[PDB]
């Protein structure tokens, strides 16, 4: 399991997650730390990537030095 | 120019199989 | 636009079968069964007013507040997602005759991973997916991000209203001549086998692959097989750029789908 940087980047924090992961669960992770369901994440503050889309995959694709920044709020 | 024509030649064969029976729908 | 025409217009042939637990005991036969003309380049969903007004007189259940109960379709007794374009679900399954049998499903527990339908806006995600290729292929969403709140109504519009001119114009509008990387997602078949799918980061920037000079990341979804886009067998000394340029998805991604040879 290699794990990659995720940075939660509050709009309106840094942790690691494993590669075989799917977006959903990193929502939940967040979440699970909020306490919330009013909680939608997107990549770089552009587009909310389906649940299913795995995390590695979303990483390799849109990362940032290293880090995959998910911003969260409570249209785009 | 030529792959086109190839292309465009298996979607038209793909619609008119996947059409075919279209009565039935 | 010869092509994209031609990818407008696939249709198939789709039974659909509802399930007797939204039917009331006694009902017709006719009303569990429809048959319809679905396009390739739209989502099921979007065929599910179709379906209530064929078989709301016969409801076992009121709609309204009877109860909470998920609804999704299966095929094959396996849930499918209705996320992914119909003719994308399509090549993945796949006188002769060629047709999708879909089956209307209700329960309690929700399948893992699959997406409820009549908390589930297709608009917003269908929005979002180019939202994403846009970032892909200009490193960036702006280009989406710009169009007037009409363009991005009468773009999803085009779909439902089935509208080419439309698709055409703005679809266009988010486009690279220059693209950083290929929106591409991998597939193998739902129906024989085992299931695997993949979107491999794939840079374009300076370089002209073809889907052999990548079969690298092709063949990865899976560990001599055939290519499938849009229905038809693909040529592995094709462009990868002319193919996505040219067959990608309503949806703004290139699917390819592998079965043995």
């Amino acid at each position: 399991i290699q794990k990659i940087q995720i940075k939660f980047q509050p709009i309106g924090s840094v942790c690691k997650i494993s590669m075989s992961q799917s977006f959903a669960m990193v929502i939940l992770f967040l979440k699970r730390r909020l306490k919330m369901d009013h909680v939608y994440c997107y990549i770089n503050n552009s587009f909310a990537p389906s649940p299913q889309q795995n995390i590695g995959e979303l990483w390799m694709q849109f990362k940032t030095n290293d880090e995959l920044i998910v911003s969260y709020c409570a249209f785009g | 120019d030529s792959m086109d024509d190839l292309l465009i030649r298996r979607l038209t064969d793909r619609n008119d199989k996947e059409a075919h029976l279209n009565e039935l729908f | 636009n010869d092509i994209k025409q031609l990818l407008w217009n696939g249709e198939l042939n789709v039974l659909v079968s509802i399930d007797p637990s939204f039917l009331m005991k006694g009902s017709p036969r006719e009303i569990a069964v429809l048959r319809i003309r679905v396009p390739r380049e739209t989502y099921l969903v979007n065929y599910m007013p179709l379906i209530w007004n064929k078989i709301k007189s016969f409801l076992s259940f009121d709609p309204l507040t009877d109860s909470e109960k998920y609804f999704w379709f299966e095929h094959n007794k396996t849930p499918i997602p209705w996320n992914y374009p119909v003719g994308v679900l399509f090549d993945c399954l796949a006188d002769v005759l060629t047709f999708l049998r879909i089956h209307l499903v209700m329960g309690d527990s929700l399948p893992p991973t699959i997406i409820p339908i009549a908390k589930t806006q297709a608009e917003k995600f269908w929005f979002h997916q180019w939202k994403q290729v846009c970032f892909i292929l200009n490193g960036s969403s702006k280009a989406i991000m710009s169009l007037s709140v009409n363009e991005a109504r009468k773009f999803w519009g085009s779909v439902i209203t089935r509208n080419f001119q439309d698709f055409i114009e703005i679809s266009n509008k988010i486009s690279s001549s220059r693209p950083r990387h290929i929106p591409l997602i991998i597939q193998t078949s739902r129906t024989s086998g085992t299931f695997r799918i993949s979107q491999p980061t794939i840079s374009m920037t300076g370089v002209n692959p073809t889907l052999k000079d990548i079969e690298g990341d092709i063949l990865d979804v899976k560990e001599d097989v055939m290519v499938i886009c849009q229905g038809i067998e693909i040529p592995w000394h094709m462009l990868l750029y002319d193919l996505y340029s040219k067959l990608r998805s309503f949806d703004g991604f290139l699917y390819i789908t592998l079965v043995p040879i």
